[PDB]
């Protein structure tokens, strides 16, 4: 800017990112590695924070390597690291190999995810199970078990304590019939040996997210109780004592049917996910992919649904398809009609080949209403989203009004005077509401109505009211989704 | 073999605060230029992240050539690259966001410099590097004017069918 | 009082063009016993034969005779910048309108001085308990 | 900035105290800026992989 | 609520998160001290700073 130029200088925005808006707030277990302090929030920048500020193979890790390969740019990342029980127990896998391979082949295996798949020729013919269990040596890193190559059998531990370490199904390629790269005479057998015993239980949202707004959160734990304190913590945040940050939560329930449905607890502020016994993938990875993408990372638009193979495709997510759908047909129905979320296979092809997930209903978990009537008010996510959108662009409309004298008695304005008196303000209100139908609202049933606007004297007895108060009263509906149309078919044989 | 096909490789990019940035009291800005990537036993290297945001810097820093006046220019300033005469792409290096000239009141002035910017970074489209792009700038007043500039991207990998338009060429840079 | 009819209110609020400047609404008092009109349906029909008709697109349109401002210039009330009008009748109807533009002005004296405005939609609050919704 | 403050004419009846101004001098009091020859903006860039 | 309730005069940031950036505070309600009255009887005559200069 010196020794040259002309008028318009330059000044550069030293930082590259200006997507700021929208936050997402990921928690979860870490390990003894890690160098982050625990119970404070901090901004991520990248994948190659990772590893070092939240240790190797560390649940906090899997989760955030996911959600930075759903929402490449576009969304801010923040991370709330946890740390074990104290007398937490980890888990412990057994998988033997038997018998001595007597012709050249290879052996692949399918564990959690397929980044953490591998692919291993066995020597040759000849080799018993001692040089076999090489297997060890080929495993990622940032598998979140740990190997130990015992002799003849590999054992598998958690690096993580608490019941986070209870979901495996290993999908493998010896005994098979497709001697295509098969060592014969090769078999392994899998097997659980010690459970989870302890979770954490945090209790000081209030203390470490003081006063701030985040758009959504993602927690990677499947603790009904530690789950219960988040959806207290969010009914704060939607408080009507205080000025509020809207937010929304993401978690999943596992089980069978009956234990799934036994954790509707009716909230409004949750989006429970829902999965079987079996799920050939790690749980905590598909609830990151669901809560990434719809972390404003594609809701930038407050009213779009996240469904459909084109909206709610997991990419990131790729796994074996399995003999069976795992939920039957009339398990999907029953929940969905419960506030549920399933999610199922985009692509139709159940053998064993690699496919991807999708969602089906972006539905949160609300059921009845206070008292004890039914309805669906909030049935659908975008409700809360648009219900907060139109909280935020009303408060800023009113803003005009802020410090504008108010005749209230005598309604007759003088001339050059600048003021209102009520029946102006309840006009320019009316004609905003109206305005935004298409955008925010579906027609209005009755706006005549449906939007009210009293000064405090008219509510508050005589001699207790104050100057420049008012009570506005207004109610709407968020855009219609479907209808259902009935039809008659009646071929005519008569030609007239 | 291998799904890893694509053998094209990427060439250094200037960035960002590569040099750091110039204090002043009006207030601070950037100084762009090229990043040095150390080892762990010195061998240092050129960073070559951000290859559009390294494109659109050189567009807009650089001084294309000038329209005639009828008075003339001296033979050392008379703007452009000696280099433009070889390429067979039928455009000119540069930009011309740095001649406008004060004329009416600012507000008029602010909007002819909005239309020299989307004038210049339409080349981005032209190449093929992105597919689309956008500067909103908004005037507040005297002294406080901002300027924000929108640029899309694609993912390496077609993943989408039934596009309207085109895939662009030269995509293998992804962004 | 209920039915006298007369205008009570009128507030207006200019926006320049040439420069972004916004002035609070200001009341106004109308100049002579003439009282403004309005046209609020946005769609023009033609007789065609035996009962038919036929569309056409037409504009909403608001006729705003007002004494002129001593402190606001006179090219401001003309084709000069954009307008924002409320007028409040005795009995309780108000016509709002936004973004409205000033077309073919005519001369004026410099202080009573006749506005016409066309917007895309003039809305409308009747006293309560209306009828259609 | 504002054309109706910046210019004043004033005789001079009105500066001096009672029988001692002049008659026929005014007072002309001014303020004018010159053109601009500069300019700044923040030129804030955001390659944003895409994301509708 | 208690501090405002009571005559004084409350600050806050424009802008709130954790990158640790500069921001700068302002003020809630403009209020003077003036509470009860001469007689000792409360009231809220004297509540907004611009009822002093409106006095004079």
């Amino acid at each position: 800017a010196l020794s040259d130029g002309f008028v318009r200088l330059c000044i550069d925005p030293s930082l590259n990112f200006f997507g700021e808006g929208c936050k997402i707030l990921v928690e979860g277990q870490i390990t003894d590695d890690a160098t982050a302090a625990e119970n404070v929030v901090t901004c991520v920048n990248s994948e190659l924070d990772l590893v070092e500020r939240f240790g190797q193979g560390s649940v906090l890790t899997e989760s955030l390597r996911k959600v930075f390969c759903m929402c490449k740019s576009g969304v801010s990342v923040y991370a709330l690291p946890r740390a074990d029980a104290a007398a937490a127990v980890s888990a412990v896998y057994t998988l033997t190999v038997t018998g001595t391979a007597l012709t050249d082949g290879r052996v692949q295996l399918y564990m959690g995810e397929a980044e953490y798949s591998l692919d291993i020729g066995v020597d040759e013919g000849d080799t018993p199970t001692q040089i076999a269990a090489k297997i060890v040596a080929a495993i990622s890193p940032d598998f979140p078990y740990e190997a130990t190559a015992a002799a003849g059998v590999i054992t598998l531990t958690a690096r993580n304590g608490g019941t986070i370490g209870n979901h495996l199904s290993v999908i493998y390629t010896n005994l098979g019939s497709c001697t295509s790269v098969t060592p014969e005479g090769v078999t392994v057998a899998f097997a659980q040996t010690t459970p989870g015993s302890v979770n954490p239980e945090p209790n000081d949202y209030a203390s470490v997210v003081n006063e701030c707004c985040f758009a959504v959160y993602v927690l990677s734990s499947d603790d009904t109780d530690w789950q219960e304190n988040l959806r207290d913590w969010i009914r704060s945040a939607w408080d009507c004592s205080k000025p509020q940050c809207f937010g929304h939560g993401y978690v999943f329930n596992k089980g069978t049917l009956g234990q799934v449905l036994a954790d509707g607890d009716n909230s409004a502020e949750l989006s429970r996910l829902a999965l079987p016994t079996t799920y050939p993938v790690l749980p905590y990875l598909t609830n990151a992919a669901y809560g990434a993408l719809s972390a404003c990372s594609t809701c930038e638009n407050p009213e779009l649904n996240v469904q459909g193979q084109t909206y709610g495709l997991l990419s990131c997510i790729n796994m074996p398809e399995s003999c069976t759908p795992g939920w039957e047909f009339t398990e999907v129905t029953q929940l969905q009609n419960n506030g549920f979320v399933v999610s199922g296979p985009a692509t139709t092809s159940g053998q064993g080949n690699f496919t991807s997930p999708y969602i089906y209903n972006d539905v949160t978990n609300y059921l009845r209403d206070e008292k004890n009537r039914p309805n669906a008010t909030f049935r659908d996510a975008s409700s809360r989203r648009l219900a907060a959108a139109t909280g935020v662009a009303l408060a800023t409309f009113l803003q005009q009004f802020n410090g504008l004298a108010v005749f209230t008695k005598n309604t007759n304005i003088k001339t050059g005077i600048i003021g209102t008196n009520l029946r102006l303000m309840l006009g320019k209100i009316r004609k905003w509401a109206s305005d935004n139908v298409g955008v925010l609202f579906s027609e209005f049933d009755n706006i005549n109505e449906d939007i009210q606007l009293v000064s405090d004297f008219d509510v508050q007895p005589k001699c207790v009211g104050q100057p420049g108060v008012f009570h506005l009263n207004m109610r709407y509906r968020p855009p219609v989704r479907g209808a259902r149309i009935n039809v008659n078919l009646v071929p005519a044989l008569f030609d007239n | 073999n291998f799904e890893t096909a694509d053998r094209r490789k990427r060439f250094w990019t200037t960035q960002v605060a590569a040099c750091g940035q110039s204090s002043d009291d009006c207030g601070d800005c950037a100084r762009p230029g090229l990043q040095l990537l150390c080892n762990g036993e010195g061998r240092i290297t050129i960073a070559t992240d951000n290859y559009v945001a390294g494109l659109a810097l050189n567009i807009l820093l650089t001084d294309a050539s000038k329209a005639d006046t009828g008075c003339g220019w001296t033979p050392g300033n008379r703007g452009g690259f000696w280099g433009d005469s070889f390429r067979s792409d039928n455009m000119r290096s540069g930009s011309k966001i740095r001649q406008v000239t004060a004329r009416g009141s600012m507000r008029e002035t602010v909007a002819l410099i909005r239309a020299y910017a989307i004038d210049d970074l339409k080349k981005l489209v032209a190449y093929g590097v992105a597919k689309s792009v956008d500067v909103d700038l908004t005037y507040q007043g005297s002294n406080k004017i901002d300027m924000t500039i929108m640029i899309q991207g694609v993912d390496g990998n077609e993943s989408r069918v039934g596009l309207t338009g085109e895939r662009i060429a030269n995509a293998w840079v992804w962004s | 009082c209920n039915k006298q009819n007369g205008v009570k209110n009128i507030l207006i609020t200019f926006t320049h063009c040439d420069t972004g400047e916004v002035i609070g609404p200001i009341s106004h008092e109308q100049p002579d016993d003439t009282l403004p009109t309005y046209k609020t349906c946005a769609w023009t029909n033609t007789a065609l034969t035996n009962g038919a008709v036929m569309r056409s697109a037409s504009n909403a349109t608001m006729t705003l005779p007002v004494v002129r401002d001593p402190r606001v210039p006179l090219a401001w009330y003309q084709g000069c910048a954009q307008i924002d009008a409320q007028v409040e009748k005795f009995d309780g109807t108000v016509m709002t309108l936004t973004e409205g533009a000033v077309t073919e002005p005519e001369e004026s004296d410099g202080r009573a001085v006749t506005m016409t405005i066309i917007a895309a939609e003039i809305d409308e609050l009747l006293p309560p308990g209306s009828l259609a919704a």
